[PDB]
């Protein structure tokens, strides 16, 4: 019966963090970024968001899926590219 | 557009049978999307 | 049900839920709760789709329990199944 | 913003693309202008 919603007042800030880990990923030379990474971005935050039979994608489900992704990007590097990357992404 | 309406087929009296139809490829790298339009093209095609 | 969402991290409490028997690796039971509670399938004007469910694959030393994992999701799950690539099962993968 | 503007013939849709395909397809035949061949004659050998 759960069926979350994904209005969009939170679009602002994906769209800028998609860009900084597009422009980040060319320079250090590794696995190209392309929007399937974005369409896991929010695919995870609906689950993330129907853990709390919720009505509405918060910014906090978005926040925890983040991690997931980026974290497994960073994970499956070569050692140099993941120290690197490691600093770089420091953020999120 | 032009691929799903192909060429003139034509039957010539030599025996031989000069084709009509339209051949594409889409090479490139990942991510680019070229794969949601083969899975468009099989569904706005009547035979795919 | 409506009681227990209204608690805030409800999310923590789930992910220490899953493989109740197999100890640390958070991650991968992250990632069992995200893929064992799935998402939204999405059809725009009947000519667009986009997949809700999310894959998760094992890459693993031997002898890091990820066998157990995947008898824990048959048992939690509705409508799960089993099939091995190099051994003996019950159900293969192609049709016949 | 499809299911808007669809109504405003700034788009046809699925089966209606559909059959209008399999109708040109299975209507007409056409065979070129003389005035246009040499046309494309003469593009060939410049691009050879
Ligand atoms: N982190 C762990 N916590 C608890 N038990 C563990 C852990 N890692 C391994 N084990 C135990 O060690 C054994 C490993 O066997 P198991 O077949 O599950 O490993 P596997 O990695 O799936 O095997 P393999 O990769 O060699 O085919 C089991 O008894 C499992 O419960
Ligand atoms: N330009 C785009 N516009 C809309 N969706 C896009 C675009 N680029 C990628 N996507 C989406 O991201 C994914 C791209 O992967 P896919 O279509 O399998 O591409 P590829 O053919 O390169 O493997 C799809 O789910 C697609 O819907
Ligand atoms: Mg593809
Ligand atoms: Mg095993």
């Amino acid at each position: 019966k759960i069926y979350p919603k994904l209005h969009q007042m939170d679009m602002d800030k994906v769209s800028r963090v998609y860009a900084d880990l597009r422009r980040e990923s060319i320079s250090t030379g590794s696995f190209p970024i392309t929007v399937r990474h974005l369409e896991s971005i929010l695919r995870i935050a609906e689950s993330f968001a129907k853990m709390r039979l919720s009505e509405f994608v918060s910014s906090y489900d978005l926040d925890r899926a983040i991690k997931v992704v980026v974290d497994s990007f960073v994970d499956a590097q070569k050692v140099s590219v993941r120290r690197q990357l490691r600093r770089s992404f420091a953020i999120y | 557009v032009c691929l799903l309406m192909g060429g003139s087929k034509k039957i010539l009296p030599d025996g031989m049978r000069l084709r009509g139809d339209i051949n594409v490829l889409l090479l490139g790298d990942p991510g680019t999307a070229k794969s949601q339009l083969l899975k468009f093209v099989e569904k706005v095609s009547p035979i795919a | 049900f409506r009681k227990i969402s209204r608690d805030r991290g409800i999310i923590d409490k789930i992910i220490s839920s899953m493989a109740p028997s197999i100890y640390g690796h958070r991650d991968i039971k992250t990632a069992v709760a995200c893929s064992l509670f799935g998402g939204v399938p999405k059809n725009v004007n009947g000519k667009h789709s986009i997949r809700g469910d999310i894959n998760v694959l094992l890459l693993g030393d031997p002898g890091t329990a990820k066998s157990q994992i995947l008898k824990y999701v048959e048992k939690t799950a509705h409508r799960a199944v089993f099939a091995t690539g190099q051994g003996a099962s019950a159900v293969g993968l192609t049709a016949s | 913003m499809q299911n808007q503007q669809e109504e405003n013939g700034s788009e046809i849709s699925i089966e209606k693309m559909k059959r209008y395909i399999t109708y040109c397809r299975l209507k007409c035949a056409p065979r070129l202008s003389p005035q246009a061949a040499e046309k494309l004659s003469s593009n060939f050998v410049t691009i050879r």
